[PDB]
RNA sequence: GCCUAGACCGAGGACUGCGGUUUUUACCUAGGAUGUUGGCAUAAUGAUCUUAAGUCGCCCGUCUUGAAACACGGACCAAGGAGUCUAACGUCUAUGCGAGUGUUUGGGUGUAAAACCCGUACGCGUAAUGAAAGUGAACGAAGGUGGGGGCCCAUUAGGGUGCA
RNA sequence: AGCGUGCUACUUAUACUUCACCGUGAUUGCUGUUUUGACGCUUUCACGAGUAGGCAGGCGUGGAGGUCAGUGACGAAGCCUU
């Protein structure tokens, strides 16, 4: 009768007890390195301010560290699309409209996004930017499956040997480009985005510095993912 | 819409059940589903894949093929696996003992088994005696031995065999087959 | 059975499965064998080769029952023997009493060599015999008797 | 490459440290100070329109 | 819902569909059938053309086959016919076919209020 | 079976941040930096008033 | 429908439902719902009525009354959505509405004596306060109704 | 960080998870809607049919690059109406036996064209090649090398055995 | 309410985002609780245009072996009918 019912109740509660007191130490730690991303990324920007600051007043000029990271998103159709960007767009998983994904700039991935310049629009995500993408719309690809980051568990059981064990180690792993960001960009499958709530500009298919949409908006592409997402 | 990396809605291609009809095989795949999604063991996901295989995937294991493969080195005592038919040889000249598990026995083959001081037992049995295929040898019977190979990427300078209804030299020997009358090939 | 046929499927679309531009003509391209050397030289060749042509002589009036002469090879011989008594033949044997083995009374007419022998004598009598069966027959301390 | 990547591995092993073989990409550059002494920034703009034939 | 509970019934396409020009020509039937001709409005698809079976139309699989009622209905021919809806009284009800006899016909509706099986049909 | 927006569902953002806890305690969103009142542009960098 | 027979294994039991986690809360009322706040009943019967707001129920209405002498209307509950919450106000400190709450509007024509003592009870206190400002008894015993040009989207009330 | 207006939705169905608050089965907003009130059951509610209104909707079938076409057939309706069967075959699948295989030409038998039983031959296969006269398949564990599922010994790794 | 140009808001496709349902493909697990369905049940994810054409799963018809010891002159079959 409820004996097994309540005997496996018991059970499950002393096993419950013992795996909440084991994940305690575990969620002590993420919590640890959350406080130390802030840390760091708060410290990194007094530290630039301080350095254009400087500049200023030493008679010189702070060249900022070129961006390494990018968010580049598909906002253009899939028919009528040569093979070649057509490849390209498949290659950066972005095969459907309003897709986005998170490159690392290099050479080989910056003359990518050249040619795939016309059909996206792509700039330099702020870590508030990727909070938020990350938090709605991030999902993970498990054995094929697209699957919600709702616990940071699904997190641990497949970014644990590269040391992800939170969503925000995989946010300061995207933000701060790391040397597992192959690994997290490709784990997360692509951000499927709404349109913009208040429209695209009135001609979306021409570059951005022509009154357009698509090439580099640099930091303007926090402003389109706010619209977007 | 989508820009598709993949054709979309494709199965699989390969047998999840026989093709057979017959109620005594669905029984062995019933035990080996069962053993091949709890053992671990991959002896038991094996044996479930090939009891799936059409006649012409099994070919038969003649029992000259299971006295060579018992004359590995250290596999004199494993026990033979045959998803299929074994059937007779009567060019041995001799047969060790041994135990072997197969789907069918010719009658030569468990006269010839038995004979020489060997069992001729079936496949539920061996899940017993070894439900992880313990100290098993899986024997597969020679594929490309089929006539209807022969005739398999026929072409110029493919050294196929033509299909052709009679054979002698009135049939298919003369021009193109032959220098003497235009080319070969 | 009809009603498992692809003609009941195609019932419904207009032009049951032989194209609307290509129909189902009468007989596009010929009857049976035509055109092999013209315009059907492309499937001759390519899966026929030697379709063409003359090759050899002539032999009027051949009669197969000259040529026939069934074979059988080593590894099969010992097969003739009586079943009931082939585990006896095969222990007692020795140059003064062998088995005899009359191959044409079961239907062959030339032994060949493939395969391997018991080291055992064996009287094999044949209407014919290879170079290689013989000197396997002799060397296992057999002989082979002519018959015809 | 394979003899430099051979050469590289042995000599981090003797120090008793790691070396990294994989090649890279040409990667962004980082921030760097631009000194003005003898170089102030001169002023440009876009020239008028000339016909020289 | 007197029936065992179920959630609310949806039906997809409530109208019939109806075969294209089954209202031009009387030797054209309403039972559906698809246009397979070359300049169909109707295969191709254009706007204002008449709306065509598939696959997405399909009823609920938790509501699928069963009456306002909440029941699923069963065809019955005699009174042993009963014996098959013993223990599904409150998911399976009964409808009576219309060659049963006036007389076998009121047998079947007599043995079903006994066991408490529903009748789709009471009255003819 | 249904996906939760931390960024709306504040237990859901415990759940995956523990340390939006000490985020939303010690008002990081907010905090003040100390620094002296001071103008580093009045000499070269006039040049960008004229040239 | 047809001739397929139930199965076996089509099973007639109810599953419970989940243990549901809609633990209540409470109701936020609007911050213009104050008790003595003259409202105007916007529904029901009494569509169109200025009346006194009394007390907050527990069944997250609105106990109201005329006062019946002045309007008719009587004792009774309102719902707080059906109401537009002006800005007169009376004082309503000196009226005791500690035994009223919905046991006493149990439905059971013929009217209870209790109910009509405390509408007495309550209703000398109303009109002792209502006296004090000139023409609420007038307002109160007058119905609302909009005028050619009242837009209800830039009156204050 | 805070307050605030509206809309749409409520899939799931004992428990199990992660958190949070711990008020250590104490709760919670934390693996999907509950609570409460009124009304209706001669009905509020829902479907179809007809019809009006609004909006959209060109005649199907065909050959065709292109058909509503000023391209052809079709006034209407009912019934009939078009990839069949056979001889010989390729691929694939199932079945029986298996170095053999096929009872059915025939013979036995019968409750009589069935079913049941029988065997010699023969066909195909078990040997190829050459125009033919003719000859006719083990150097070796019926070979070596690189892989190779599975199995054996191990102990990341590693070693052994390795059918197709 | 034309031409060149800039700005704010607004309109709506079978497109995009969240949710529901149908189907297809894959996927998690299911026998000492397998329990009269394992050709079954179940968890999860992604996808759905189509002439010629291929394949699959079904609907219907004349007749046949078996079964419902089935319906039926107390009305079979046929036919008309919001
Ligand atoms: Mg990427
Ligand atoms: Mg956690
Ligand atoms: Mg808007
Ligand atoms: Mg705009
Ligand atoms: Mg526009
Ligand atoms: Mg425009
Ligand atoms: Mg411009
Ligand atoms: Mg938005
Ligand atoms: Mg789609
Ligand atoms: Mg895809
Ligand atoms: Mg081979
Ligand atoms: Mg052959
Ligand atoms: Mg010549
Ligand atoms: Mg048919
Ligand atoms: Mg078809
Ligand atoms: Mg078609
Ligand atoms: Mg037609
Ligand atoms: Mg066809
Ligand atoms: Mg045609
Ligand atoms: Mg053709
Ligand atoms: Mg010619
Ligand atoms: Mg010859
Ligand atoms: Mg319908
Ligand atoms: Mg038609
Ligand atoms: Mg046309
Ligand atoms: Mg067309
Ligand atoms: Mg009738
Ligand atoms: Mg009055
Ligand atoms: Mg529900
Ligand atoms: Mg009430
Ligand atoms: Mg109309
Ligand atoms: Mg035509
Ligand atoms: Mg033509
Ligand atoms: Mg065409
Ligand atoms: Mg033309
Ligand atoms: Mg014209
Ligand atoms: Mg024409
Ligand atoms: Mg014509
Ligand atoms: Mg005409
Ligand atoms: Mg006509
Ligand atoms: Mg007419
Ligand atoms: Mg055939
Ligand atoms: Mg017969
Ligand atoms: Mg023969
Ligand atoms: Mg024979
Ligand atoms: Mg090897
Ligand atoms: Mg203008
Ligand atoms: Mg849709
Ligand atoms: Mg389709
Ligand atoms: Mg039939
Ligand atoms: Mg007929
Ligand atoms: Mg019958």
């Amino acid at each position: 009768k409820e004996k097994a019912q309540q005997k496996t109740a018991e059970e499950r509660a002393a096993a419950k007890k013992v795996r909440k007191a084991a994940n305690k130490e575990k969620r002590k730690v993420i919590f640890d390195r959350a406080a130390a991303y802030q840390k760091e990324y708060t410290e990194a920007e007094r530290s630039v301010i301080k350095a254009k600051r400087d500049a200023k007043a030493s008679n010189s000029y702070y060249v900022d560290a070129q961006p390494k990271l990018v968010f580049v998103v598909r906002i253009k159709g899939i028919n009528k699309i040569p093979p070649k960007p057509r490849k390209v767009l498949q290659l950066l998983r972005l095969t459907q409209i309003n897709a986005g994904v998170f490159v690392r700039l290099t050479k080989a991935t910056s003359e990518l996004i050249k040619l795939a310049e016309p059909y996206v629009a792509y700039g330099y995500p702020s870590l508030s930017t990727i909070r938020q993408l990350v938090y709605k719309r991030g999902f993970g690809k498990v054995n094929k499956q697209r699957i919600a980051l709702s616990d940071n568990a699904i997190i641990e059981a497949n970014l644990g040997k590269f040391n992800i064990l939170s969503i925000e180690d995989l946010i300061h792993e995207i933000y701060t480009v790391g040397p597992n960001f192959k690994q997290v960009s490709n784990f997360l499958w692509p951000f499927k985005l709404s349109n913009p709530n208040g429209g695209f500009r009135a001609r979306k298919f021409q570059h951005f510095i022509q009154g357009g949409d698509t090439g580099n908006r640099e930091q303007f592409i926090n402003a389109l993912v706010k619209q977007m997402n | 819409g989508r820009d598709h990396t993949s054709k979309q809605h494709v199965r699989s291609g390969h047998r999840t059940a026989p093709k057979s009809d017959n109620v005594y095989l669905q029984l062995l795949v019933k035990l080996y589903s069962f053993l091949a999604r709890r053992t671990d063991a991959p002896f038991n996901k094996v044996i479930l894949k090939s009891l799936f295989l059409s006649k012409i995937n099994r070919p038969p294991v003649s029992v000259s093929r299971i006295s060579r493969a018992l004359k590995q080195k250290g596999a004199a005592e494993k026990t033979i696996v045959v998803v299929g038919t074994v059937t007779d040889d009567n060019r041995l000249l001799e047969f060790p003992k041994a135990t072997i598990a197969a789907l069918r026995f010719t009658a030569g083959a468990k006269d010839r088994i038995l004979k020489n001081g060997g069992e001729a037992i079936t496949l539920d049995q061996l899940a017993l005696r070894a439900p992880k295929g313990q100290n098993t040898l899986i024997v597969r019977g020679p594929r490309n031995s089929r006539e209807a190979v022969r005739h398999f990427g026929f072409g110029p300078h493919k050294g196929k065999a033509p299909r052709i209804l009679s054979k002698g030299r009135k049939f298919e020997r003369a021009r193109g087959r032959r220098r003497s009358r235009g080319f070969k090939v | 059975p009809t009603r498992l046929t692809k003609t009941r499927k195609h019932r419904g679309n207009v032009s049951a499965g032989k194209g609307r531009i290509g129909k189902h003509r009468k007989h596009p391209g010929g009857r049976g064998k035509a055109g092999g050397q013209h315009h059907h030289r492309t499937n001759l060749d390519k899966y026929h080769p030697g379709y063409f042509g003359k090759v050899g002589m002539r032999y009027f009036h051949k009669q197969q029952n000259h040529f026939w002469r069934p074979e059988i090879n080593l590894d099969k011989l010992w097969t003739l023997v009586d079943s009931e008594k082939k585990d006896e033949y095969l222990s007692k044997s020795s140059a003064s009493a062998a088995p005899v083995i009359d191959t044409l009374a079961h239907g062959y007419g030339k032994v060949l060599g493939k395969g391997r022998l018991p080291e055992v004598p064996v009287i094999v009598k044949a209407r014919f015999v290879s170079k290689l069966a013989e000197e396997k027959i002799r060397a296992v301390g057999g002989v082979v008797e002519l018959v015809a | 490459r394979v003899k430099s990547n051979a050469a590289k591995k042995r000599e981090a092993k003797a120090n008793g440290e790691t070396v990294y073989l994989k090649r890279q990409a040409a990667k962004p550059r980082g921030s760097r100070i631009i000194s003005t002494e003898g170089n102030i920034p001169q002023t440009l703009a876009p020239v008028a329109y000339e016909t020289f034939i | 819902a007197t029936s065992v509970p179920h959630p609310k019934i949806v039906k997809k396409y409530t109208k019939k569909f109806k075969r294209h020009h089954s209202d031009r020509y009387h030797r054209v039937a309403e039972n559906w059938r698809k246009q397979k001709g070359i300049d169909s409005c109707v295969r191709r698809r254009f706007r204002g053309t008449i709306p065509q079976p598939n696959i997405g139309y399909g009823s609920n699989k938790k509501t699928k086959f069963l009456n306002p009622a909440g029941y699923k209905v069963y065809l019955v021919k005699n009174v042993k016919d009963l014996d098959v809806l013993l223990l599904h009284t409150k998911s399976y009800a009964a409808e009576i076919a219309s060659s049963v006899s006036s007389r076998k016909r009121v047998e079947i509706v007599a043995k079903a209020k006994k066991l408490g099986v529903k009748v789709t049909n009471p009255k003819g | 079976v249904l996906k939760k927006n931390p960024l709306k569902n504040k237990q859901v953002l415990l759940r995956l941040n523990p340390y939006a806890k000490a985020y939303a305690a010690e008002k990081v969103g907010s905090a003040k930096v100390e620094q002296a009142k001071v103008k580093p542009s009045k000499g070269q960098f006039a040049e960008v008033l004229k040239n | 429908m047809s001739q397929v027979a139930p199965k076996w294994y089509q099973s007639e039991d109810v599953p419970a439902p989940k243990q549901t986690r809609k633990t209540a809360r409470p109701q936020k009322l609007r911050a213009s719902l104050v008790p003595g706040t003259v409202l105007i009943l916007l529904a029901g019967r009494f569509r169109g009525k200025r009346v006194v707001y009394l007390k907050n129920l527990e069944d997250n209405t609105l106990l109201v009354s005329g006062p019946f002498k002045v309007n008719g209307v009587p004792l009774r509950r309102v719902n707080a959505r059906y109401v537009i919450a002006t800005s007169t106000k009376v004082n309503v400190s000196g009226v005791d509405v500690s035994k009223f709450n919905v046991e006493y509007f149990a439905r059971e024509k013929e009217i209870k004596a209790e109910r009509v003592a405390d509408q007495k009870s309550v209703d000398a206190a109303l009109l002792s306060e209502i006296k004090k400002t000139p023409l609420l008894k007038q307002y109160l015993a007058a119905s609302f109704s909009l005028k050619n040009g009242d837009r209800p989207h830039l009156l204050k009330f």
